[PDB]
Formats: C-alpha cells, structure tokens, sequence
DNA sequence: CTTGACATAATCCATATGGTTGGGTATAATGGGAGTCGTCTCGGATGCAGG
DNA sequence: CCTGCATCCGAGAGCTGAGGAACCCAACCATATGGATTATGTCAAG
C-alpha cells in the first residue's frame, strides 16, 4: 500500500522487455509515423504541431483529458482525404502507438541509471521522473538507421536530464548551472589536493590548482555563495523546547523607543513650523515632504502658488532664518 | 571487516595496514585557534586485477581522527569535550515469561545495535512455534527446513520434551527441498518482490548469515555460548557454506526453550536488569562503531567508482573518497548526545564527568518512556554502580556513576574485586568478578572482625545472590575489599556518611561538583582519606617525575634538575578560563634548592591545598536560630569572612567580535568611531581594542567597529560590555586571514576576543553548601560585633538553623561539627573513613583533651567562671543536660563533651539561655551566583514571526507568562491586568508603541488591540484552506487586518 | 520680487559586455535500500468469532 | 442476521530556567556604461 517506490517498481515490471526485432520495429514505426505526420502537414497546409496533437489526442482516447471541439473539427477535416493519403494517417497513428510502447518498455533503464544519483538533494522518485523526461527526449530523437541499440542513445539523454534537474532543483536558493559546475569543480579539486597534501588545502593552493583566472579572493567568494541556509526549526539543546528561530530578533519593525522618538520629532517639527507664518510653513512642508511624503522642487511649489521658483527659495531661506531664531529662542 | 572490497563479476581492493601520524598542532594551539586536536590516518592498500595479477600498492590519506588527551578528554573545535559511556542491554539469547499467558516463555535473540534485527521465538497457543523478525510472524519450521533439518533429526533432538515437538511438525513444509523452502520463506518475508533464486539467497544470507550485516558481538557470542552450552564458530546465527545454510544458534535456542517450558531442572528465565545482562559501551567502542559506519559508506563509494571507472587505468588513490569517513567522525564528535561539553568547574567535576554512565543516547532509552524498572537500584549494582549518586529530576536512575573500585572488562561488563577466603582465613588474593560470577558464592562483609587474618567471629554477615544471611566462617568463600567499593568517588568524600539519609547524601555528592575554586581554599578539617588521590588523578597539580633537586622557581615556571643530570622545565598554567568561566591556575609550592623525591608535589592546582582536594573553607559555626535571618534554609555569615578574603573567587569572561565582508563594503576594526566624545575612547588602543589592565563597566566599548550604513557613511557597530558585567581586561587575542592554522568562515576578515576578569567576594544571595546536603543562600552579613561569641571573645563565622536537621536526617554534619570543635581547640585535622572511622567515644576523648586546653588556658590567666556562665549552668541543670551536685567547671566540661558551649549575644552581652552547639565546619561556595542571574527588561528585541519578546538573559529577554500564570490571574478576577499582559506587553504592536509613548508623556496607557499572534493564527488557518471569519453581533464580517489584505 | 547666466543631478536611449540558459553527446547498459525491535493505558473502529 | 472480543492505531503524558559526485558549445536577454538631454538649484544682478 505505502512505499510508492515498490508500487512504481511493480508497475514498471508489469511491462515486458523487448527483443531486437521488436525494438527495431517500434523505432521504424515511430520514424515513419513522424514522416507521415509531416506529409499530412504538407497535404493539408496546416501547422504540423497541431495535427500532431490531434492525432495524439485521438489515440490517447477520451480517458486522457486544444479541446474536444477543435480536435473533432480537424479530425473530420482529416476525413476529406481522397485515397492513398489516409494511409499516412494510419501510419501516424501506428507510429504514436509505437512511441508509447517504446517508452513503456524502456522505463526500466531509467531506474537503472537513476539509482546512482541518490543523496544529492533529490529524492529517488524525482530522479526517476526526470529520467523519464530524458527518456522521452531520447525516444523522439532516436535514429534506428545507424543500427545502434536504443539504450546506447537513451543513456546519454537520461543522464543529461537527471544532471540538469539536480542543478536546477537541489538548492533552496537557486544557483545557475554554470556556477553549479564551478562549485563542483572547486570541490573536486580541493578534495584531490587534500589527498595529495595530507591536509585541508588553503585557498591559495586551490586557486593555483584551478588554473588561470583564479585567485584566492575568487575562491573565497565562490565558497561563500555555495553556503546553504539552515533551518529556523533546528533543535537547540536536548529537550524538545528550544529552536534556532527562538534566538533571532526582528530588525525591520520600529521599536517602541524609535516610534516614540519619531512621534516626538514630528510634534517638534509641527511646533517649529506653527511658530513660523502659515504661508511659509506650507511652503516648507511642500518643499520638505511634509504634506504628501514626496519632496517637491521649487518649480512645482511655485506653480501651486503661481509664483517663480526663486521667490519660493528666498521665502524658504527667510523661514530657515526664522527657524534659527526659534531654536535660539 | 569492510575490506576486501570485492567488485562483482574484475578488481579487488584489499586492506594491508594503517598508521597514525603525529598531530599538526599541539593542544594549547588547538585551544587558541579553535582547532580539533587530531592525528592523520593513513591506510596502505593494494588493487589487484583478478586475472592479470597486476598489483598497484599505494598509501592513501583517509583523514583525521581526534586524539584523547592525558586526562581523558578531547579538544573538538577548540572546546574540551567528554564522551559519556552508555549502558545498554547485552547481546545474546534471553528467555522471559510470556506476560499475556502464564506458563509459556518467549525466547529473544539480540545482536549488537544496528547490526541485525531482534528475533523472537514463541510457542503459539495452537502448538506451532513461530519466529517474529521485522514484525513478521512465520513458522520456525520453515527456516529449520532451510537450514537442512530432517524429520528424524528434529524428532531425535527434541523427542524428550513431550508434545512441543509434535506441535513443531508440519508435513506440508517438510515435503519441500531447502531451495523450495528458501523461496517460500523469501515470499513470506518480502511479499510481492519477484522470487529469483539468487535474490532470495542474498536476502536470507544478509538477514542472519552475513558478518557484514549481522553481528552478535564478542559479548553476545560469549553470552550465547555460556547460556546454551554450545560453541560458536563466528558471530552470526547461520553460515553459508558449500552454497547452503548451516545452523548455529536456532536449534540450541529452541531446545533450551522446550526444556524451560517442560520444567526441566537447570533452565531459568533472565533478569534483563541484571548487571550480568547489561554492558557498557565506552568511548572506544562508540567511536569504532561510527568509524565502521563511515568505512561502509566508503566501501559503497569505492564499489561505485569500480563499476564506473576505467578498469585499465585505476589506482587505490582514485578509488577512495574519504569524505564519508571524515563526516561520520565529525558527526560523532560534534553532534552526538554522548559527546558533551566537559564540566570543569573544579577538578572533581571533570573527574566525575569522565566516570558517568548514561542509559540515554542514540539507541538508548527515552526519558519519557523509561518506567521504574530501569531507574531502580538493582541488587547487582553492589560494588559496580553507586546507589547514591544520580540526578534528582526526570533523569533519576538513568544517569549513574561507576563505583570507586569497579572496572569495565574487555567485554563491557563491570567487575568488582573480592578477597579469596579459604578455610576461614582471609587471603591477599583479589579476584575481579562479574555479577554472574558473583552470584555463585557467599561473600562476607568487609567489616568482619579478624585476628591476624583469620575470621574471629562465630556469626558472619554475608550476601548470597544479594540476600543478607548469617553464616559460619567456614561457609564463607569471598570477602569484600572495602566499604569504599560500594559508592562513587564523590560519595566517598562525605565523612560520617553512615549517619546520613540517602537523599541528602545524594544532594551532597552532587553539590561537591558545583564547588568553585577559591583563592584561599582549604582542605577539610575532617576528611575521608581520598582527597589526595582525587587531586593526583585529575592531572591538575604538578609532581616531580623522578628524584631530584629544584633549580628555578617562578610564578610561571619550575625548572627541576633530576639525578639523571637533565634539566626539565614545567610551565605553569596561569589564570586560564575553564568551560564554566572559573579561573584555573597552578601555584608553585617548592623553593629553590629544595630536594624532591619521586612523586613529590611541585605546584598546587585549582581547589588544592598541599596536594589535598580543597573545595571550600573551614569556618566556625553555631547551630541556632537567629532573628529569622536563617529562616527556611537561609544562612547568616560574619563580615570577618569578607575581611580576610574567605570565599573569594576569580572568574573570567570571553567577548568575541568579527569583522567580515559586506556588499556595502567590508567591516573594519578601528578606533575611528563617529559621534562619541574622547571620554568614550579613552581605553581603546591605536587599533581600536581596549588595553590590558583597563577596568570596564556596563556600556563601555571593548572593540571598536564601523559598518557601512547604506540606507540611501559609516555607523557604530562596536562591542560593548553587557549590563551587569565588567571587570579588568586581562587578555586580547586577534586572528587574521592567512595566519598559520587559522580557519575562519568564508567572508570573515578577522576575529577579536577579549578576556575580562572579576574578583567576586561573598555577597547576599550566594549559595553555600556542606558535604551532607545542607545548602542555603546567604541572607544577611552582620558586622563582627553583632555575632555570637565565645567567652574568650572569639566570634563565630556562620549561623545555621537547627530546624534543617530533624526532617532531613543528615546527622553526619553534627558529628563533623563536634570533631571540628575538638580539632579547632587541639589544632589538628582528622581522617575518618566511611563506615570505618571515628565513633562517639573517641570524639568524646578528643573533646576532653580540647576542653582541658580551652579551660586551662583561661584558668592560667587568673579567671574563674563568669556569672553569666553560672546562670546558663542553672538553666542547663533544669534542662537535664548536667548532673546536679557538681562544680561549675565540671558542669562546663559535661556540656563540652556534648559539643556545647556557653555562648554570648554580641548585641546585648547576655548569654544565650541554653548551651549552643559550636564547631568547625567545611562549607563550599557553589557556582550558582546571584550576579549571573539578576535580569530585568522594560523593552527590547522581538521575535520574527510572533512579534513577542525574546527569551533569555543573554538576549535581553522577557519572562514567560505561561498557562498557569494566566490561570492564577483569571482566578483572581484581574481581567485588566491579564489583558495588559496579553496585548500591551507582548505582541500588540500599536498598543505597545502607544503605551510607551503615553507613559513617557505622562498620560495613562490606552486600550489594547488584537494581538499579532491571533492574526498569525488566522493566516495559518487560511493556509490549511479553512475560512476563519470574525463577526460582530449581527453576523457581519469584522476586518481585523485594517484593510491591508482585501483586494 | 523678479531676471538672467552657468553648473550641476536626473532621466533617456544606444549599444557592449558578462552572466545566464538551452542543446548536445550513438558499444551497451533494463526492479532500491536503510532499518528496529526497553510505553501505558485508553478509547473508538473494526474484522472475526460465536450464537 | 445479531452480539461480544480481542486487535490496531492514534494521540496523550507539569512549569519556569539555560541552551547553538560531467563537460562543452553556442545563442540571448539583463544590466552596465556613455553621451546627450531635462529640469533643479545657486550667484549675481537689476
Ligand atoms: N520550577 C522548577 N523549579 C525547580 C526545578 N528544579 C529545581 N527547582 C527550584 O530550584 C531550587 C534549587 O535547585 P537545586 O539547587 O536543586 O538545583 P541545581 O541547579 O543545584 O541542580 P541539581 O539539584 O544538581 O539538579 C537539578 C537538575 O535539573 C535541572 N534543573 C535545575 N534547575 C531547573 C529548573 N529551574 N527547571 C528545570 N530543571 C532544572 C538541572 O539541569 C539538573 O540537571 C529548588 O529548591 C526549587 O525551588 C524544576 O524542575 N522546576
Ligand atoms: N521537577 C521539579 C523539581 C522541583 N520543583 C519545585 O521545587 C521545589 C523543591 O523541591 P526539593 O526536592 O528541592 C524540596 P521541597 O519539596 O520543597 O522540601 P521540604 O519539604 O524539605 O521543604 C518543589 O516543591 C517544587 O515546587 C518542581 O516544581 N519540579
Ligand atoms: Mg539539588
Ligand atoms: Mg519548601
Ligand atoms: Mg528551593
């Protein structure tokens, strides 16, 4: 019941493997069905992708949920093909069925490859699913004309999909693929250098061993960005009562002391302005962002009163001297 | 065991030998630079190709292994740590009564932890025997068929025992071949998995027959061999030889089960708490288990690389990745519950920590699940585990201590020594026995009277399987070595322990470990005779290696010239901060030109006086009430103790800061700090660090630092003295990038540490304790003229309340006080071993001599008896303490022999109406100091999510008002106070801002609002797809978010 | 209270560099792996046994 | 068909304090840097 790994393995084992004849037959059908799809694209004049999707939708059946109406209209549009041309549609249907059978039969290679990537930030089932994605890519791109076995071409794509998924999804803070490769290369070089030196190498030794374009500072930055975050729920102490996040203060919201200081400062500014004339206080508030938060320029404040900018500036300097007097007073 | 790492059908990697190099850094450098004191481990291996025979041999570096110091601890990441031993169930074969059904038994096979599954065997009520493994009932006859047993073999092996063998037989299984039986068993144990033959073979082999997966230890092998009376070949339950399975344990186990079920004599059930059935995993075994786990992970990696690597060009170095081994070792030495921050308050603390035994830990018991059976003192604990020393809270009985004479054998079983007795004659032969071996004999008590070395007593008290008995001397086989062997080291330091209740002896034993070293520490007046050995074995003091002569003496050095002619220099540890903040220093006790024999003391360690353990001070005490100041365990002390620097301790604190790299620019440690007058920068040096010798008070700067503010150009981020701290700066340490041996974290440019010292005198609120469990807080410090005094003018130093004695029943402190009175007037000290030491008559003779000195000294000067003494003698005559008809001097001597003297009140000059017990007592200051605990907060930091005040004194936190405090406030009907606690003081952000502003403006605080924690609760309930809505009286929505969450 | 003349910050598009992202590899490969057995009773749901 | 009876599983078990594992190759948006333009503010004067 539980343990989905066993369930998936059982469902994979329910599908029998393939022999050389069956494998080559399926690959040939897939290629010829794709050729038939493109020939139908030329015949009807419509986009090849859309007819591919309607053929696939009609094959997969109602059970699998572009919509029924358009697939039906274009499927009936496919029924106006005189003769020697509906054979292409039959070949395409057989090819899509062959593709499904090929994927189902070769699912076990995905598991065999993916079982050696555990312990790198992704669970077994996730690796299996990404390997399945790579297997679909391999099926689509396979060329039987080269007489090579299917698994020979499939392994490369499965491994590439697994590696790319690991680079994309293993970290909470996403690090680009090239930087992931750089971090892996740094770690491998450090491990080999430590094995040679008999101790942990210093950053200068790693910088020398990386090659041209690497100094100790760059190694330090690279190692710094490779640090992964720790959990706020990490238990501190033996008893299950203390967490890490219990020791972290909030630095964003203003403190009661800070809020009281700001309130008193606003009251003091209001008193200082009310000491001045109301007109000059309004001009100061407009210019210093006290009416509407935003700071104005002299032209805007003057335009409010229909006066030039320099008159606003001079009356603001008179109000500044008045502030000097009031502070002295 | 892990090697050879064979690869499947090829390459074979085989281990040859290993070596350990020398540490790259010494112990003190490891402590200073925050490094691990370790040694490199090198393994020489050879890779052999299966067919070619081409052998490539290479020595590969595997990493570092931590090294134990001489005293028995480790230096991990610069911190001193101790690995605590673990007690657990011994592996082997056990038989226990069936709890549900009487008359039936369950057999259990138990391997080493994480080395196989527990296997149960049980006779089902329908007659078929069934084995449970991995929670899977199935018939044992199936596995017996797999192991290659015929009907005739089983019938002849178990025919005797009756109908059990008939219940065993089953013809359906027996018609199959061991291959068919193997497949059938595999399909029961792994239902659904395709039943390939080699797959089933591999699974069953790994279940019971693979030495790399299943492992009965050497202890389990020994226990099984002795219990079942058979011989093991290895450590597995079965062998895989010639392609088939051979049984080793199963049939003997089932035969024992049947014989026990049939009532056959010579078969018994097992006591799982018996100390012959429980064993100790020490530091070496735990470390080796973690090492084995790491080695298995390394083997897995090696096999993977063998499969993937180019077989033509491959070497041992390329195959081996040593990261898993290092990771396993680091995990064990840094995160294992059994790896603990070493307790070094005083040398006895560390010694006790090293001898600890724990039932908890990885694979151990759980503190909430352990019920009664594991916390009990078993009869087999006698001489092996101390019945007294254990924690008082929820860990009682789960953490214990090794007994003083006990030894953990090579198999993990605790052994204790006994003298051999032959023909009523006690000999010098000493035999160390396990509990199982001990159970076979009659063991006499160590206090048995002897004449020469012959038992001179017609009736001897003895133990037979723990049962007390009275026997003749002939029936005695062994005798105990000493009473000391029953108790732990800490409990062996309590004199007159036989007069103390066990609970208070527990308290005394535990409290001796919290004693703080004192600058004028003294050895106890009454000792048990074990102080010197404790000091010597803690490696705290310095002793001469050989006979020689002292050449140079200094406060930091002793140079000795040995008879070999070689000069040897011993540096002295001076003012060093322990893990607990106490100062540990060594002080020279030798002079230039002095001759020293082998083992002679050269320097005293912390809490040591001339090589004796010195945990406190000997003070003059009176046992009497005093104006309610010693009410309910409080203590009154004299100011004269403070005047002569008694109970004065030295404490050191470490403050650390870092300058790192930031996106807005690097931080820097410097003196150039803005917005501070030169009064705030007096003590800083030219590099921005406080100078050595400067006094620092709360608010003073220790290290200057500036950070780039940004915020749309530098700001103060200096290190300051926290509230309630300060003292004299004694040390500064700076670690910079690139410095040899330094390993900073990425981004950290430098780190600066400052060591600040304090000289703490005794004050009100400090905790004092004696060795008998009497503990109390100092409540009053009186001037000398107010203290009660003897008629010769001598004041007492300490007043203890007599009400603490009768219900605690620790009478040993009274006898200690009497002997201390005798020693105080006679000027001597005493060694009184536990259960064999001073008795009342000897104390009375010593008191008679002491009274002759104490009274003849007065009579010589030309003084008679005081009038006040006559009045007190009249009162005591009425009390029945003295016999009527004697002279005043005779009655005074009669009182003195009872340990009582006439005492005068310093406030009035009138005598206390009755004689008062006065004498010398050994009292220690405890690490619980009121200085470190007083804390208060008005406002401060708040937590990220709940927006509530943080916890802890270090974080400037607030007190928790929990559920029962809320219950009390509700029971008072104090609604407004409770609402204030819930909102205005914890997490009503607008409410607390407004309250603070109103208070500083002189108004009263406004009404509170919805606390932030309830908004968090609403949001967390929405995340579970639940619509929580607040409604008014008309069932219309009320928006508690002020409109911030409505689109 | 304007009126006028530089002297700069703030915005505006035009590219040019690094950083980032998508694609590709062809002998053949075909179902995983750690783990855990020392709680105690109690209460409801439930499959199994009898009548 | 009812009923009772072990059977299984789930949710509980005092508070406060202190405590810390591939590599490469090629196209492509994003952001940065330059130069020129757009209002902003000052120094001098009428
Ligand atoms: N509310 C509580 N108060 C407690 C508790 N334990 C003690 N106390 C009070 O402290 C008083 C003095 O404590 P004591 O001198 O016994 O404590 P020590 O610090 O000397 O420790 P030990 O007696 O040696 O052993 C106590 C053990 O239990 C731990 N302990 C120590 N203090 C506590 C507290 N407060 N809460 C919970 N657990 C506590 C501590 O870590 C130890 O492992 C005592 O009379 C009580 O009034 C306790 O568990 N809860
Ligand atoms: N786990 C714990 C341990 C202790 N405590 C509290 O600490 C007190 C002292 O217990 P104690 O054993 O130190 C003395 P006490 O019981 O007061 O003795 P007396 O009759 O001789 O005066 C208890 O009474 C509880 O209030 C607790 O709440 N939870
Ligand atoms: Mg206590
Ligand atoms: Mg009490
Ligand atoms: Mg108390």
């Amino acid at each position: 019941t539980s343990d989905p790994v066993r369930q998936y393995l059982h469902e994979i084992g329910q599908v029998p493997l393939l022999t050389l004849e069956e494998e080559v037959e399926l690959a040939r059908k897939v290629e010829e069905g794709m050729e038939a799809i493109k020939k139908l694209s030329e015949i009807t004049g419509l986009d090849p992708d859309l007819i591919r999707e309607v053929v696939r939708a009609k094959i997969l059946g109602s059970a699998r949920v572009l919509d029924p109406k358009t697939v039906e209209e274009i499927d009936q549009k496919l029924k106006s093909l005189p003769k020697e041309h509906k054979r292409y549609l039959h070949i395409a249907r057989e090819g899509e069925a062959a593709r499904q059978h090929l994927i189902e039969a070769n699912l076990r290679l995905v598991v065999s490859i993916a079982k050696k990537y555990t312990g790198r930030g992704l669970s077994f089932l996730d690796l299996i699913q990404e390997g399945n994605q790579g297997l679909i890519r391999a099926v689509e791109k396979f060329e039987y004309k080269r007489r090579f076995k299917f698994s020979t071409y499939a392994t490369w794509w499965i491994r590439q999909a697994i590696n790319r998924a690991i680079a994309d999804q293993a970290r909470t803070i996403r690090i680009p693929v090239h930087m992931v490769e750089t971090i892996n290369k740094l770690s491998r070089t450090a491990r080999q250098l430590q094995q040679e030196l008999g101790r942990e190498p210093t950053y200068e030794e790693i910088a020398e061993a990386m090659g041209p374009g690497w100094d100790a500072k760059r190694v330090e930055e690279t190692l710094k960005i490779a640090q992964e975050p720790v959990s706020l729920e990490t238990p501190i102490g033996d008893e299950k009562d203390s967490f890490y996040g219990d020791f972290i203060p909030d630095e964003h919201l203003p403190s009661p002391v800070d809020a009281a200081t700001q309130s008193l400062l606003s009251e003091e500014l209001e008193k200082a302005l009310s000491k001045l004339s109301e007109r000059e206080a309004m001009v100061l508030k407009l210019r210093k962002g006290l009416i509407d938060g935003r700071e104005h320029t002299l032209e805007e404040v003057g335009a409010f009163f229909g006066v030039t900018r320099e008159r606003i500036r001079q009356i603001e300097n008179k109000a500044l001297r008045k502030l000097k007097y009031h502070e002295s007073r | 065991e892990t090697f050879p790492i064979e690869e499947e059908d090829g390459l074979v990697l085989d281990f040859l030998e290993y070596r350990l190099g020398e540490p790259p850094f010494p112990q003190d450098e490891c402590r200073e630079k925050d490094l691990t004191y370790q040694a490199p481990l090198y393994a020489r291996l050879q890779l052999i190709h299966k067919d070619t025979g081409l052998i490539k041999e290479d020595e590969v570096f595997l990493g570092h292994i931590p090294l134990m110091t001489e005293d028995g601890s480790f230096i991990i990441n610069g911190a001193d740590r101790v690995i605590v031993s673990q007690i657990h169930r011994s592996p082997g074969v056990y038989f226990t009564p069936d709890p549900a059904r009487p008359g039936r038994y369950i057999a259990s096979i138990i391997p080493l932890p994480k080395r196989g599954p527990w296997i149960d065997l049980e006779v089902e009520p329908n007659g078929v025997v069934s084995m449970k493994v991995n929670k899977r009932k199935f018939p044992l006859v199936l596995l017996l068929r797999v192991l290659g047993y015929d009907q005739e073999t089983l019938a002849r092996e178990l025919g005797a025992y009756g109908e059990l063998v008939q219940g065993l037989m089953d013809e359906s299984v027996f018609a199959m071949r061991p291959e068919e039986a193997l497949i059938r068993l595999f399909t029961l144990l792994r239902p659904g998995d395709p039943p390939k033959r080699d797959k089933a073979v591999a699974y069953v082999y790994g279940l019971i027959a693979d030495p790399r997966r299943y492992d009965l230890g050497e202890a389990g092998r020994y226990k099984a061999e002795e219990k079942l009376g058979i011989r093991l070949s290895g450590r597995t339950l079965a062998r895989f030889e010639d392609g088939e399975f051979k049984d080793e344990v199963f049939l003997p186990t089932l035969r024992y089960l049947f014989a026990l079920t049939a009532g056959v004599p010579g078969h018994e059930v097992d006591d799982i708490d018996h100390l012959g059935n429980r064993r100790i995993r020490t530091v070496g075994e735990l470390m080796t288990d973690q090492f084995r786990v790491g080695l298995a992970r390394l083997a897995r990696g090696v096999r993977e690389r063998m499969l993937m690597g180019s077989e033509d060009s491959l070497t041992p170095a390329k195959l081996v990745n040593s990261r898993p081994l290092e990771a396993a070792i680091r995990e064990f030495f840094s995160r294992s519950q059994l790896s603990q921050f070493k307790d070094e308050t005083n040398p006895l603390s560390s010694l006790r920590h090293k001898r600890r035994i724990s039932a908890l830990g990885p694979g151990g018991l759980t503190r909430e699940r352990a019920g009664f059976d594991v916390r009990d003192v078993h009869r087999t604990h006698y001489g092996r585990i101390c019945p007294v020393e254990t924690p008082e809270g929820a860990n009682i009985g789960l953490i214990t201590s090794l007994a003083a004479y006990a030894r953990v054998d090579e198999l993990g079983f605790i052994r204790t020594p006994y003298r051999r007795v032959v023909g009523g004659v006690v000999t010098d032969e000493v035999v160390y026995m396990t509990a199982t071996e001990e159970d076979r004999y009659t063991i006499a008590q160590a206090n048995t009277p002897l004449e020469g070395n012959r038992i001179a007593a017609e009736r001897v008290v003895a133990r037979r399987k723990g049962e007390p008995v009275i026997v003749s001397p002939e029936e005695v086989e062994f005798m105990d070595v000493s009473p000391k062997q029953v108790f732990s080291v800490n409990t062996n330091l309590i004199p007159f322990l036989e007069h103390d209740d066990a609970n208070r002896a527990l308290m005394g034993s535990n409290m001796q470990t919290q004693a703080v070293p004192l600058i004028r520490a003294q050895a106890p007046v009454v000792m048990t005779g074990l102080e010197e050995r404790v000091v010597r074995d803690s490696l705290a003091a310095l002793y001469a290696e050989e006979d020689g002569e002292v050449a140079k003496v200094d406060g930091n050095r002793i140079v000795v010239r040995y008879e070999d002619g070689r000069l040897v220099e011993y540096p002295l540890r001076r003012f060093y901060r322990s893990n607990q903040g106490t100062a540990l220093d060594q002080r020279p006790r030798v002079v230039v030109g002095q001759r020293v024999r082998k083992g002679d003391l050269l320097a005293d360690g912390p809490a040591s006086e001339n090589g004796f353990l010195a945990l406190g001070q000997n003070v003059l005490v009176a046992i009497m009430p005093f104006d309610g100041y010693n009410f309910e365990d409080a203590i009154v002390i004299s100011e004269e103790l403070l005047k002569r620097d008694f109970y004065t301790s030295i404490h050191i604190e470490r403050y650390e800061i870092e300058a790192r790299d930031t996106k807005l620019g690097p931080e820097r440690i410097t003196r150039d700090i803005p917005h501070l007058s030169e009064a705030a920068l007096r003590d800083l040096d030219e590099e921005g660090v406080v100078r050595i010798g400067a006094e620092v008070k709360p608010g003073d700067i220790l290290v200057g630092r500036t950070s780039f503010k940004g915020e749309s150009d530098v700001k103060d981020t200096s290190l300051r003295v926290p509230p309630g701290e300060g003292g004299i700066v004694v040390r500064t340490v700076r670690l910079r990038r690139g410095d040899p041996g330094v390993e900073l974290k990425p981004g950290v440019r430098e780190v600066v540490r400052v060591y600040v010292a304090q000289k703490r005198k005794l004050q009100v609120g400090d905790k004092l304790a004696n060795r008998h469990g009497n503990k109390g807080v100092v409540a009053k410090i009186l001037p000398v003229e107010d203290m009660p005094h003897l008629p010769d003018g001598t004041p007492v130093d300490v007043i203890l309340n007599p009400l603490g004695v009768p219900s605690r029943m620790n009478l040993g402190q009274i006898l200690e006080t009497h002997l201390g009175l005798a020693g105080y007037f006679l000027g001597q000290r005493y060694i009184s071993p536990i259960f064999d030491g001073a008795k009342e008559p000897e104390i009375k003779e010593l008191l008679a001599q002491a009274f002759e000195v104490y009274f003849g000294k007065r009579k010589g000067e030309g003084f008679g008896v005081d009038k006040r003494e006559v009045e007190v003698l009249r009162r005591a005559e009425k009390l029945g303490l003295v016999t009527p008809g004697k002279t005043p001097e005779e009655q005074l001597k009669e009182l003195f022999l009872q340990g009582k003297v006439v005492l005068y009140d310093g406030r009035t000059g009138e005598p206390i109406e009755g004689p008062i017990v006065v004498g010398q007592m050994f009292i220690m200051k405890l690490y619980h100091m009121v200085e470190d605990k007083m804390h208060a907060r008005s406002t401060g930091p708040y937590s990220l999510i709940t927006q509530q005040p943080l916890g802890g004194k270090a974080q400037f936190g607030g007190q928790r008002f929990g559920e029962m405090e809320v219950w009390a406030l509700e029971a008072y009907g104090a609604a407004h106070t409770l609402q204030e606690m819930l909102t205005l003081k914890s997490d009503d952000i607008e409410g607390r801002n407004a309250a603070y502003e109103a208070i500083i403006k002189g108004e009263d605080v406004p009404e509170p609002s919805v606390p932030e924690s309830f908004r968090v609760l609403v949001k967390e309930l929405q995340a579970l797809a639940l619509d929580v809505q607040t409604l008014d009286e008309k069932d219309n929505p009320v928006d508690i978010f002020e409109g911030l969450a409505s689109k």
